[PDB]
């Protein structure tokens, strides 16, 4: 019912922060901020009409089912996560932190075929790394024989690098060990801004 | 001036039940309806109901009838919150909430304008399980004078957190620990890999020191490429 | 030309000086006798907005069936605040009276003669009247007792179903007789007779009527999730005497969906230590009195509460409501507001 957009929201101090939220339903629309450790706060509520201590800097807008949360000129009270609200339901939430720019960075991709280890248990784990890249917004998707994979992978995202600024993210392909003999190629896939195209580094299971 | 003042976190094993209270005051108790919202990081808030002071009548959401009861206590006034057979998943800060409009005549419940405290609530088994090491080999390529990538997987743990080092501390140049995340199983696992120059990789042994002390347990695991 | 407007508003009844009845007495000093021959002007090409729900002509009832009780229906000890007040509490004639509330000099009242108007919104056929009709003030939870039925067809009302938050009434547009009783010769308890046959095709009814608000959703009704008992019983006062009688059986959905077609008996008793819907706080009462106590009224409304949460059933579940006297009398001034002339 209600659909909240973007799920992380990594910008500078100074910058604007633009949060959507779609709803299924017309009715009043809230915005709440919660920052780390403490109570959520409300915003905005009647869908502009701003709470009482909320700078002018935040400015709700409604276009269609589309409501969104402005946040003009970041600063450090600003960053923490937000929610919209109908009634008794809540968006996902968008998570605003704070982002510290440098030069675009292209990610080293690798790629770790399971352990003969962990065979041994039943379940095989298939290990993808993007190395200290910039910005964070990164894809990847796992490919198996030339096929999407989905619901079977998690991915763990490191906070940014004080020396470079960058990112590192890791991917995590879960199969059993039936299920992983059946198959040749796995390959994962890494979109990013500092590479010209998509990038897949992959291997084929029992040659070296 | 209104104020939600909520009562002490806590721990509980799965199975147990929870209460909780929130003393109100600034305002005419029975005015106005009392809410509960949980926080639970990563998922979206859950509203668990409201209960007005009047009659102490409840509304409970639909996924939780039958679990949760709301009362109140006209003297002190403070509500109170019970939540039964309690799991992981229950795991959340709890909030006691109030609408911004509320008077005598009329009321908006759910612009929640105020908040309490917070309650956190930890639901986790008391029951620890050590973790899996498996090496993450480096892979037979990345060229010759550049530079190669090893790590060690570490799966299946209970409960958070594990913290791994490599060569005893020794190395720390191009080290990354990735967050843990929670698998389906319930367990925990996360990933420490490291980049290294790949022309030691026949001279310079590298061992991940992992360590989990709910369970009591270092282990060291020795990550050298394959030999085939 | 006039404007939505808020006064002092007189009340007007049949009160009888010869009579030692609680609501005559206080309507014998608080109203004016009625008129024999009322005026009702039918305005033509004039289309008004109300809004049952923000009705201030509640906002006087109220205050006036509170001072009623409250020089009335004095208890033998009032527990309020931590103070404990002992006053007299003698047995005394209790039947409710229809009561009249007009406006003065300057003021009218506008009436909505829509059949199928649900509360709130623009109204086609409005008159104009000096003063409301009959309404007995009534006090009571979950269901709505000898008060006015609708028209046509039984209209759902709510100042927003999609706020769960919000309390909804049922206007029935046909009547089911409830036969409470007390019999003389455990002291404290009663029951209620309802015609399953004709409660059960009325709840039918209403189900029917709520798949047209709710996307033709399975209705499903349930017991009270949990509260004081005025609230998660039928709380009326019957001759002076406080009673609570549980209605799960009157919500039963295997009803409406062979068996049920009979007599229904609703387990009830009679309290001396009651809430007080005042908001005052407990109030206690003299023992009942002997004899035979009954009360035959008219179930004409239901007071109901959605069920709510981030869910995704195909299923709506609804629960008998009340508490908020206010919305009691919503229910019989829902038609009406109050305008000033120029
Ligand atoms: C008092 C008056 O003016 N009445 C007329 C009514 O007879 C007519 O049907 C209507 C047409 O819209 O216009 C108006
Ligand atoms: C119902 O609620 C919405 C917002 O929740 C409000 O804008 C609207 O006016 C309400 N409708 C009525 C009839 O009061
Ligand atoms: C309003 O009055 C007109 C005129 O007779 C009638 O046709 C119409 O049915 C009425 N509407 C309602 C809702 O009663
Ligand atoms: C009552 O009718 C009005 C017509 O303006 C509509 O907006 C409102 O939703 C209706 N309410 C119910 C409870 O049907
Ligand atoms: C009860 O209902 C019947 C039929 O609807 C009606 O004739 C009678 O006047 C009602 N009793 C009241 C309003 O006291
Ligand atoms: C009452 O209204 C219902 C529709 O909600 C209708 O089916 C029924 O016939 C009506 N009863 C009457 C007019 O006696
Ligand atoms: C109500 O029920 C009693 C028995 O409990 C019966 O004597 C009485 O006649 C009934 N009243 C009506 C109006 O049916
Ligand atoms: C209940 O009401 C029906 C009419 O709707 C009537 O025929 C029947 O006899 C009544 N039941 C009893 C037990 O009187
Ligand atoms: C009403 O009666 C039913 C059936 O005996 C019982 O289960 C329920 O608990 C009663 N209600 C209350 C509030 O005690
Ligand atoms: C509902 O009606 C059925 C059929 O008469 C009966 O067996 C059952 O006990 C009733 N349930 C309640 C809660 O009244
Ligand atoms: C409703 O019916 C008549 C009034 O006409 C009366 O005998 C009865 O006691 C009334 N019931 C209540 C609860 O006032």
């Amino acid at each position: 019912v209600l659909t909240q957009s973007p799920g992380t929201l990594s910008l500078s101090p100074g910058e604007t922060a633009i949060i959507s939220c779609r709803t299924s339903q017309y009715g009043s629309l809230a915005w709440y901020q919660q920052r780390p450790g403490q109570a959520p706060r409300l915003v905005i509520y009647s869908g502009s009409t701003r709470a009482a201590g909320i700078p002018d800097r935040f400015s709700g807008s409604r276009w269609g089912p589309d409501y969104t949360l402005t946040i003009s000129n970041l600063e450090s009270g600003d960053f923490g996560v937000y929610y919209c609200q109908q009634y008794e339901f809540f968006g996902q939430g968008t998570k605003v932190q704070v982002d510290i720019k440098r030069t675009v960075a292209a990610p080293s991709v690798f790629i770790f075929p399971p352990s003969d280890e962990q065979l041994k248990s039943g379940t095989a784990s298939v290990v993808c790394l993007l190395n200290n890249f910039y910005p964070r917004e990164a894809k990847v998707q796992w490919k198996v024989d030339n096929a999407l994979q989905s619901g079977n992978s998690q991915e763990s995202v490191t906070e940014q690098d004080s020396k470079d600024s960058t990112y590192s993210l890791s991917s995590t392909l879960t199969l059993s060990k039936a299920d992983y003999e059946k198959h040749k190629v796995y390959a994962c896939e890494v979109t990013h801004q500092g590479l010209s195209s998509p990038v897949t580094k992959s291997f084929n299971r029992g040659e070296c | 001036q209104v104020r939600l003042s909520q009562s002490g976190g806590q721990m509980k094993k799965p199975g147990d039940s929870m209460r909780i209270s929130c003393r109100a005051s600034g305002y005419e108790f029975i005015n106005c309806p009392i809410n509960w919202i949980r926080l639970a990081p990563g998922k979206r808030p859950e509203w668990m109901g409201w209960m007005k002071p009047r009659f102490g009548a409840v509304s409970y959401a639909r996924q939780l009838q039958g679990r949760v009861t709301m009362t109140r206590d006209m003297y002190s006034e403070t509500a109170f919150l019970e939540l039964r057979s309690l799991t992981s998943d229950d795991t959340a800060v709890y909030f006691c909430t109030r609408g911004k409009y509320c008077t005598a005549r009329d009321y908006y419940n759910w612009d929640f304008e105020h908040w309490g405290q917070g309650t956190p609530v930890t639901v986790s088994s008391a029951s620890t399980k050590g973790p899996s090491v498996f090496p993450l080999a480096p892979s037979s390529k990345s060229t010759s004078g550049g530079t190669a990538a090893l790590g060690c997987l570490v799966k299946d743990y209970f409960p958070e957190p594990v913290t791994v080092s490599w060569n005893s501390g020794a190395l720390t140049s191009g080290v990354h620990t990735f967050p843990a995340v929670l698998q389906s199983s319930g367990l925990y696992s996360l990933s420490s890999v490291v980049t290294v120059p790949s022309s030691s990789l026949g001279t310079q042994t590298y061992i991940c020191n992992v360590n989990h002390k709910p369970s009591n347990t270092k282990v060291d695991k020795k990550v050298e490429p394959k030999s085939c | 030309v006039w404007k939505d407007a808020d006064t002092t508003l007189f009340c007007a009844s049949d009160a009888k000086a010869h009579e030692t009845e609680v609501h005559n007495v206080w309507a014998t000093h608080a109203c004016v006798p009625t008129d024999p021959n009322p005026q009702e002007i039918h305005l033509e090409n004039v289309t008004e907005n109300f809004n049952m729900w923000k009705n201030n002509m509640v906002e006087q009832m109220q205050e006036d069936v509170i001072s009623l009780w409250d020089q009335s229906l004095q208890p033998c000890v009032k527990l309020t605040g931590g103070s404990v007040i002992k006053q007299a509490c003698p047995k005394i004639s209790f039947d409710p009276i229809p009561i009249h509330y007009c406006t003065p000099a300057g003021y009218v009242i506008l009436k909505c003669n829509d059949k199928n108007f649900n509360g709130t919104g623009p109204c086609k056929n409005v008159s104009s009247v000096q003063c409301t009709h009959g309404i007995k003030p009534v006090v009571s939870t979950q269901l709505l007792l000898n008060g006015s039925l609708a028209e046509e067809e039984i209209i759902i009302r709510s100042e927003n179903l999609t706020n769960n938050a919000k309390t909804i009434i049922v206007h029935l547009n046909k009547s089911v007789e409830i036969n409470c009783t007390r019999p003389s010769n455990d002291i404290r308890k009663a029951y209620c007779e309802i015609n399953g046959t004709k409660w059960n095709k009325v709840l039918k009814q209403v189900t029917e009527k709520l798949k047209e608000h709710f996307n033709n959703k399975t209705i499903i009704f349930q017991p009270p999730s949990g509260g004081d008992l005025e609230i998660t019983m039928h709380h009326f006062n019957c001759r002076g005497e406080f009673f609570y009688c549980n209605t799960t059986q009157l919500f039963n959905n295997t009803c409406i969906g062979k068996g049920c077609n009979g007599t229904i008996t609703l387990p009830c008793k009679i309290k001396q230590i009651i809430n007080m819907w005042q908001g005052t706080g407990q109030a206690m009462y003299a023992p009942p009195i002997d004899g035979k106590i009954n009360c035959v009224s008219n179930i004409t409304g239901i007071l109901l509460t959605r069920d709510g949460g981030a869910n995704n059933t195909s299923n709506e579940t609804f629960r008998p409501g009340g508490g908020n006297i206010k919305d009691n009398w919503r229910s019989e001034l829902y038609k009406y507001k109050v305008v000033q002339i120029e």
